[PDB]
C-alpha cells in the first residue's frame, strides 16, 4: 500500500484496490479459493508456498518490487552489529539455505 | 549553631509522669531530629530513644518521644516511673554544621 | 446579581442606557436578576485606575466588568490582571487596551480577553498560504517576543502536516537594518512566499531594504500576522500593495456587541452557578485589607466559562487563555492604501474571495509583468480530463495542474 | 537624579543611601546630582502598589530598585513593581528574586536581575556532563512554570551533541504520592535522575522513593539548590550532590552592584540624543515615555566590569550571566562542597567524593538489560500458530531427519475477530521464524517470552482521528513505542519505514 | 564489634597526645564512620569531630586548626595528632561507633578513658 500510494503512476489501480483491500493475506487466499477473488497480489514467498502445498492456484507474472524481510530495531539499541554481522557470517556457511530447504 | 536547655534536673516519686523537654534555641525542631541518650552515673552514654519516634532494642516502652516544634520542646516521656531509671538523659541533635548535645538530665526517684 | 461596566470615553461614549442594550432577555433566556451599572472615565491612570475599579467593586458589590479602554499599551491589560489577582474579580476585555493577550496568566488569576492566540493566527495564515499552492518558501524573523513561539509552531506543523511544505533557510535580525549582520544574511533568500516576522519598525526597515534589493518583484509575496496590523490607518511608504495579513476585525462586531457578549456570558455563568450548586458569593469586602492569605470559596468560576455558547456564538475560553472561536479576518492592501475585508475565518473554513490571485502591483512601478497567461479549454477526449481533488492533502494529486 | 527603591527595613535604606552617596562621591552628576529614596513594603499589595506608584512617580525617579524580602511570600516584592514600572515602560532591577517566570520579557516589559533564576543552573548540568560518560537521564520535573522553563532549556541545551534524554516524565507540583513515577522509573536501564523542582515536592519524592531502594548502590541523583532546602536536607540519602550559588542572601553586594550600574548608565546617558522626563504623579498622564526604551536598551548594554561580585555581566533577556556556582556533596548528613562552577570550566576539589550506596567508583547509569522481549505476527508460511492444549506445553512432533520440532509458548492475543477482547491466551507459534529466533537466541545468549499483537497488521503510517498529526500504528508502532526490541517477522523494507528507523540486513529475498 | 580507646590517661601538656581507637569483631572496611565526642567533667558534652575509614573527615567548627586524625587498616585502628595540648583537655574522651543510616547518630558508646590533663 505504501509503495503504490507513494508511487503514483498507476493510481487507477491504487484506488481500484483501495475500495477492495482485504484484511489478512491468508484470508485473501481462502477468499480467492471460493471464487470470491480472481487474483491476489502479494509478496512472493507466501503465495508460492500456498500454491505449492495446495495446488489449485497459479502464479501469474514473474516478479516485481524485490525486497527482503528484516528484524525490528529502534534507532537506539545495542543489537546492530551482534545481529547483522551474526547473520552475515551465518549467511555464507550453508546453514540458512539448509534451514530454508528444511 | 544553637544550644539547648535542660535546667539541671527534676525530682519526683515513682508513679508520676515527669521528664525534661529539650528546647531548640534557634530555629524549629522539624528538619534535623532529636535523640535521647541514657548515661548511668560514672559510665558511658547509651541511647534511650532515637528520633523520638521509636525506641532501640532493649529499651522498654517506658520511654517515648514527641515533637511540638511550636515551642520547639523536644518532649520525652518516661511514664511508669521506677527506681532503675536513675541515669543521665541527654538530648542530641545535628546539622550540616555540627552535632550538638544536651546539658544532661538526671532525675531523683 | 449586579454587573457593572466602565469605558475609557472614546468616540463611542454614550448614555448609560444607550450602552445598556438590555431587553426582555439576553438572547433566549438567562433569567438571572442582574442589573446594569454603567460607568465611564475619560482618562485612565494607575492610581485613578486602582481607586476607580476597586471602589467600583466596593460600590454596588458588582459581579463583573467588561472594561475596554481606547489606550494602546499592554499596561492596561497587565494592571487589570494584576488587580483581578488580588481581589478575585473576573474581568474580560473587549476593545483597545484589554485586547492584546499576554504570554501567560497567573494560575489563580481570573482575567480574560477576546483576542486570538499567536498559534491561532499562525495556523489560519498558513491555511491561507495553502490554498494558493505556492509551497516553496523560506523564513525570516527578527527578535521580538512571541517569535520563538511562532517559529516553533510553524516548524512543528510543517512536518506533522502531509502536503510537502519546503521550509528553506531562516534569518533572525538582532538590530534590524544593520548591513553588518542583517544584510549579510537577508540577501541569500531564494524563496517565493516569504513570511517575515517583525513587529513594526524592524518591518519597515526590512521592507525598505527589500526594495533596495529589488526582491519586491511582481511574484514575491509577503504574509504577516495581526501584530503589524496596528490601526489600519498608519501605513508606511515601504509596504508594497496587497501585503496580505490576518488580524482582528475592526469594522464589524462593534464595541456594544462585545459588551452584550460579555454580559451574556457572565449572566450565563452566574445562572449555571445558582442552578447547579447555588452558593452566590458576596463582594470582596474592601478593596485592600491588612493581611490575609488568599483562599477563594472554591474555583468560583475561573474555569467555568469553557464550552459556553450564547446566541449561537461559541464564546468559550480555556486555561490557555484564548477564545475557541476567534474573529480573525484576512486583509489585503490594494493600490488604494486601504485595508479590505478579503477572507473571514468561519467555524473552521478559509473562505477566500479571489478564485485566483489577481497579481496586484508592488508600489507603483517596476519591471512589468510579462511572463503570464490565462489559458482555457473544455474537457474532451483522453487529452484533457476533469477530476475532483482528494480529501487528503486537499489540493489534488501531484501529477495534475490546478484546474478551475 | 532622584532614583527610587523599595526596601524591607531601615538598615537596608541606610545602606542604599550610603551606596548611592559613595557613587556620587566617586562620580556625580553635574547639576542634577544623585538624590535617592527608599520605601518599605506593606502586606496589603494594593496599598503597597498605591504607595509606590504615587510616591515614586511623584518623586521623578529615574531607576527603580526592588529586592526580595527574606520572608517567603514569593509574590510580595516584584509582583507590583515591574507592572507599574512598565506602565511608564521604565526598567526595574532585580536584587534577590530568582524565579524564571520573570525572565520572559513579554508581560514584565521591564525587569532586570543579578540572580540567574533556576533555569540558568540547568546549564551547569551540561557544563558538568560534557565529560563524564553520563548518557542516560530520566529526569523528573514538576508542573511549575519554573520547572517548565528549566525543562525546555535542558532539552534545548543538549541537542548540540544531538543526543536525547530517555524519559522526561513530569508531575503535579507539591503532591504527596509519587510512588508510581518511581517504580516505572526503576524498571529502566537508566540510572540517573536530574529532578529539580519545588522543595516540598522534593521532600515528598525522596520520602516515597527511598522506600523503593532506588537510592541504593549504583543509582545517583542530581538536584539543584532550591530542591534541597528547608524540608529537604533531611530526607536526603547520602551522595545527593548539591548545586548552589556563591553569593547568597547578602543584600549589600547586590545593592552595590545595582546602584553602580544605574549610576554608570545615567552618567553615560547624561549625554545622548534626547532625554525626556518622567510623567509627574501616579495619576494624570496616560502616555508612555518618549525615551524609556532608550534607557532600557542602554541598560542591557552595560559592561560593568568592576564590583564586589566581579563582573556583573547581563545576558540578552534582561538577566545576569557569568555566575559562579558550586557542586557540593552530602557526606553522611554533613554537607561539604565537592565542586566549583567558574563557568565553562570544572575544577573538582581534592576531596573524598561519595555516592549513594557506598562504593567509591563511577556508578554506571547504563546496563545491558539482557531481557529482549519478542513480538511477531502470524502470516502462515513462516509462523504456524496452534492453540496449545490444556497440558502446559505445545505438543511433540517429529521430522524425517530425526529432528523434532522446536516449540515455545507465545502469549499472543485471541481477538482476531473484531469486538472480542484479546483473551491473550498462550498459544504456540513455531516454524521458520521460530527457528531463526532460537538460533539467534543461542547466538546472543538471552531469553524470550514471545507474543503476538492484537490488531494483526503491519501498521503503516497514517493520521490520528480527524487531525493532521501523523503516527505509526500496528506492529511497527509497538516497536517504536518501547514495547519490545525485536519484532522479527516477514516485514518489507520500504522507504517511509526506513526514513526514520534502522533495519538489520535482510535475511531473505522476495 | 567492640570499640576500645588505647591511650588510657596520657595527659602530657604542651605535646602531641595520640589516643588510638581500635575495634573487635570487624574491620573499618564498611560504609560507616567514627566518633570521639568529648565530655567535659561534671558538665555536658563537647563534640570533637568524626572520621571515615577511607578518604575524609569533618569536625565541629569550634576546633579546626588543631585536630588531624588518621586511620590505618593494617593495624585496624585510628588516632588523632592533636597539637599544643592545653588545660582544656581536662575532660573525659570517649570513642563511640556511629551509623550513617538516615540520621547521623552514634551507636552505643565505647568504654571511655579518663584522660584529663
Amino acid at each position: 500500500d505504501i509503495y503504490f500510494r507513494r508511487q503514483v503512476e498507476l493510481s487507477t489501480m491504487y484506488r481500484h484496490m483501495e475500495k477492495h483491500n482485504y484484511e489478512s493475506a491468508a484470508e485473501a487466499i481462502q477468499a480467492v479459493r471460493d471464487n470470491k477473488l480472481h487474483a491476489f497480489i502479494w509478496d512472493s514467498a507466501v503465495l508460492e508456498f500456498e500454491a505449492s502445498q495446495k495446488c489449485d492456484l497459479v502464479t501469474t507474472g514473474e516478479l516485481f518490487f524485490r525486497s527482503g524481510f528484516g528484524i525490528g530495531m529502534r534507532k537506539d539499541s545495542p543489537w546492530k552489529q551482534n545481529v547483522s554481522l551474526s547473520i552475515l557470517k551465518s549467511h555464507e556457511n550453508g546453514f540458512m539455505e539448509d534451514l530454508d530447504k528444511t | 549553631n544553637f544550644m539547648l536547655t535542660q535546667p539541671h534536673s527534676v525530682s519526683e516519686s515513682p508513679g508520676k509522669t515527669v521528664t525534661i523537654s529539650c528546647t531548640r534555641s534557634s530555629g524549629s525542631i522539624a528538619s534535623n531530629y532529636v535523640q535521647w541518650y541514657q548515661q548511668r552515673p560514672g559510665s558511658a552514654p547509651t541511647t534511650v530513644i532515637y528520633e523520638d519516634n521509636q525506641r532501640p532494642s532493649g529499651v522498654p516502652d517506658r520511654f517515648s518521644g514527641s515533637i511540638d516544634s511550636s515551642s520547639n520542646s523536644a518532649s520525652l516521656t518516661i511514664s511508669g516511673l521506677k527506681t532503675e531509671d536513675e541515669a543521665d538523659y541527654y538530648c542530641q541533635s545535628y546539622d550540616s554544621s555540627t552535632v550538638v548535645f544536651g546539658g544532661g538530665t538526671k532525675l531523683t526517684v | 446579581l449586579n454587573i457593572a461596566v466602565m469605558l475609557g470615553h472614546s468616540h463611542d461614549v454614550t448614555e448609560r442606557e444607550l450602552r445598556t442594550l438590555w431587553g426582555p432577555e439576553q438572547a433566549a433566556g438567562l433569567p438571572l436578576d442582574v442589573n446594569v451599572v454603567a460607568l465611564l472615565m475619560n482618562r485612565t491612570d494607575p492610581k485613578s485606575l486602582i481607586t476607580h475599579v476597586c471602589d467600583l467593586m466596593s460600590g454596588a458589590r458588582i459581579h463583573g466588568l467588561v472594561f475596554g479602554d481606547d489606550t494602546d499599551q499592554e499596561a492596561v491589560a497587565q494592571m487589570l490582571d494584576f488587580i483581578s489577582s488580588h481581589t478575585f474579580v473576573p474581568i474580560l476585555g473587549i476593545h483597545g487596551g484589554a485586547s492584546m493577550i499576554m504570554a501567560d496568566k497567573d494560575p489563580t488569576s481570573t482575567f480574560f480577553q477576546f483576542g486570538a492566540s499567536i498559534q491561532q493566527q499562525a495556523t489560519v495564515m498558513l491555511k491561507i498560504m495553502q490554498d494558493y499552492d505556492w509551497h516553496v518558501f523560506s523564513l525570516v524573523t527578527t527578535i521580538f517576543p512571541g517569535y520563538r513561539e511562532f517559529i516553533s509552531f510553524v516548524k512543528t506543523t510543517v512536518d506533522n502536516s502531509f502536503v510537502g511544505w519546503d521550509m528553506q533557510n531562516v534569518i533572525t535580525l538582532d538590530t534590524s537594518f544593520e548591513d553588518a549582520k542583517t544584510q549579510v544574511q537577508l540577501k541569500k533568500i531564494h524563496s517565493s512566499v516569504i513570511l517575515l516576522y517583525c513587529s513594526k519598525d524592524e518591518a519597515v526597515l526590512i521592507l525598505s531594504e527589500a526594495r533596495s534589493l529589488g526582491l519586491t518583484g511582481y511574484d514575491f509575496f509577503w504574509i504577516v500576522p495581526s501584530l503589524v496590523s496596528g490601526n489600519t490607518e498608519l501605513i508606511p511608504k515601504e509596504f508594497p500593495s496587497g501585503l496580505i495579513s490576518v488580524s482582528y476585525d475592526d469594522w464589524d462586531y462593534s464595541l456594544e456587541a462585545r459588551v452584550r457578549d460579555g454580559i451574556g456570558i457572565l449572566t450565563t455563568a452566574a445562572s449555571s452557578m445558582l442552578e447547579k450548586f447555588s452558593y452566590i458569593p458576596e463582594a470582596k469586602a474592601s478593596c485592600y485589607g491588612q493581611m490575609e492569605r488568599p483562599e477563594v470559596p472554591m474555583h468560583t468560576l475561573h474555569p467555568f466559562m469553557v464550552n459556553v455558547t450564547w446566541d449561537g456564538k461559541d464564546l468559550s475560553f480555556t486555561e490557555e487563555g484564548y477564545q475557541v472561536h476567534p474573529r480573525l479576518v484576512v486583509i489585503v492592501l490594494n493600490k488604494d492604501r486601504e485595508w479590505e475585508k478579503v477572507g473571514k475565518w468561519e467555524n473552521h473554513t478559509l473562505s477566500l474571495r479571489h478564485a485566483v490571485w489577481p497579481r496586484y502591483k508592488s508600489f507603483s512601478d517596476c519591471e512589468p509583468d510579462d511572463n503570464h497567461l490565462s489559458i482555457v479549454t473544455l474537457e474532451e477526449a483522453p487529452f484533457v480530463i476533469v477530476e475532483d481533488i482528494d480529501p487528503l492533502t486537499e489540493t489534488c494529486v501531484r501529477n495534475t495542474v490546478p484546474c478551475r | 537624579v532622584n532614583i527610587g527603591a523599595v526596601l524591607s527595613t531601615r538598615k537596608h535604606e541606610q545602606m542604599f543611601r550610603e551606596a548611592v552617596n559613595q557613587a556620587n562621591k566617586r562620580h556625580g552628576s553635574w547639576k542634577i546630582q544623585l538624590n535617592a529614596t527608599s520605601v518599605t513594603h506593606k502586606p496589603n499589595a494594593i496599598q503597597m502598589a498605591l504607595s509606590v506608584c504615587e510616591d515614586l512617580i511623584s518623586s521623578q525617579v529615574y531607576a527603580i530598585l526592588v529586592s526580595h524580602p527574606p520572608t517567603p511570600n514569593d509574590h510580595f516584592t516584584p509582583t507590583p513593581v515591574s507592572y507599574t514600572a512598565g506602565f511608564y515602560r521604565i526598567p526595574v532591577l532585580g536584587l534577590t528574586t530568582r524565579m524564571s517566570i520573570y525572565s520572559d520579557k513579554s508581560i514584565h516589559l521591564s525587569f532586570l536581575r543579578t540572580v540567574p533564576p533556576y533555569s540558568h543552573q540547568s546549564s551547569v548540568w551540561f557544563e558538568m556532563m560534557r565529560v563524564y560518560s553520563w548518557n542516560h537521564i530520566i529526569l523528573l520535573v514538576s508542573d511549575d512554570h519554573e520547572g517548565r522553563a528549566a525543562q525546555k532549556r535542558l532539552e534545548t541545551l543538549l541537542e548540540e551533541r544531538e543526543s536525547k534524554a530517555e524519559k522526561v516524565l513530569q508531575f503535579d507540583p507539591g503532591t504527596k504520592n509519587v510512588t508510581a513515577l518511581l517504580m516505572e522509573a526503576k524498571e529502566l536501564e537508566a540510572r540517573v535522575i536530574i529532578l529539580s523542582a519545588s522543595e516540598d515536592d522534593a521532600a515528598t519524592v525522596y520520602r516515597a522513593a527511598a522506600m523503593l531502594n532506588m537510592t541504593g548502590s549504583g543509582y545517583v541523583w542530581l538536584v539543584g539548590e532550591r530542591e534541597i532546602s528547608g524540608n529537604a536536607l533531611r530526607y536526603a540519602p547520602d551522595g545527593i550532590l548539591g548545586l548552589q550559588l556563591i553569593n547568597g542572601k547578602n543584600e549589600s553586594a547586590h545593592i552595590s552592584d545595582a546602584v553602580g550600574v544605574v549610576a554608570q548608565a545615567v552618567h553615560e546617558l547624561l549625554e545622548k540624543e534626547n532625554i525626556t522626563d518622567p510623567p509627574r504623579g501616579c495619576v494624570g498622564n496616560t502616555n508612555i515615555w518618549k525615551t524609556g526604551p532608550l534607557f532600557k536598551r542602554v541598560l542591557m548594554s552595560s559592561k560593568y566590569a568592576d564590583g564586589v561580585t566581579g563582573r556583573v555581566e547581563f545576558n540578552e533577556d534582561g538577566d545576569r550571566k557569568f555566575a559562579n556556582y558550586s557542586i557540593m556533596n552530602l557526606q553522611n548528613r554533613k554537607l561539604v562542597q565537592v565542586g566549583i562552577y567558574n563557568g565553562t570550566h570544572v575544577i573538582p576539589n581534592d576531596r573524598k567524593i561519595i555516592w549513594p550506596g557506598g562504593e567509591t567508583e563511577k556508578p554506571r547509569g547504563y546496563q545491558m538489560s539482557t531481557r529482549l522481549k519478542i513480538v511477531t505476527i502470524h502470516q502462515e508460511p513462516f509462523v504456524y500458530v496452534k492453540p496449545t492444549l490444556s497440558d502446559g506445553t505445545c505438543k511433540e512432533e517429529f521430522t524425517v531427519n530425526g529432528d523434532p520440532v522446536k516449540k515455545v509458548i507465545c502469549t499472543g492475543p485471541n481477538d482476531t475477530s473484531p469486538g472480542s477482547p484479546r483473551h491473550t491466551v498462550p498459544q504456540c507459534c513455531y516454524g521458520f521464524c521460530i527457528d531463526l529466533l532460537i538460533k539467534l537466541a543461542r547466538t546472543m545468549n538471552f531469553t524470550y517470552e514471545v507474543h503476538l499483537v492484537a490488531d494483526g497488521k503491519f501498521g503503516t503510517q497514517e493520521r490520528v482521528n480527524n487531525s493532521n498529526k501523523k503516527e505509526w500504528n500496528g506492529m511497527m508502532g509497538e516497536l517504536l513505542s518501547g514495547q519490545a526490541d525485536m519484532i522479527v517477522a516477514p516485514l518489507t523494507i520500504n522507504n517511509e519505514r526506513a526514513q526514520y528507523i534502522e533495519f538489520s540486513k535482510p535475511f531473505k529475498y522476495q | 564489634l567492640q570499640l576500645q580507646e588505647s591511650g588510657p590517661g596520657l595527659v602530657k601538656p604542651s605535646q602531641t597526645l595520640s589516643l588510638t581507637c581500635t575495634v573487635s569483631g570487624g574491620s573499618i572496611s564498611s560504609s560507616n564512620w567514627w566518633s570521639w565526642v568529648r565530655q567535659p567533667p561534671g558538665k555536658g558534652l563537647e563534640w570533637i569531630g568524626e572520621i571515615y575509614h577511607s578518604g575524609n573527615t569533618n569536625y565541629n567548627p569550634s576546633l579546626k586548626s588543631r585536630v588531624t586524625v588518621s586511620v590505618d587498616k593494617s593495624k585496624n585502628q585510628f588516632s588523632l595528632k592533636l597539637t599544643s595540648v592545653t588545660a582544656a583537655d581536662t575532660a573525659v574522651y570517649y570513642c563511640a561507633r556511629d551509623v550513617s543510616g538516615g540520621v547521623n547518630w552514634f551507636d552505643p558508646w565505647g568504654q571511655g578513658t579518663l584522660v584529663t590533663v
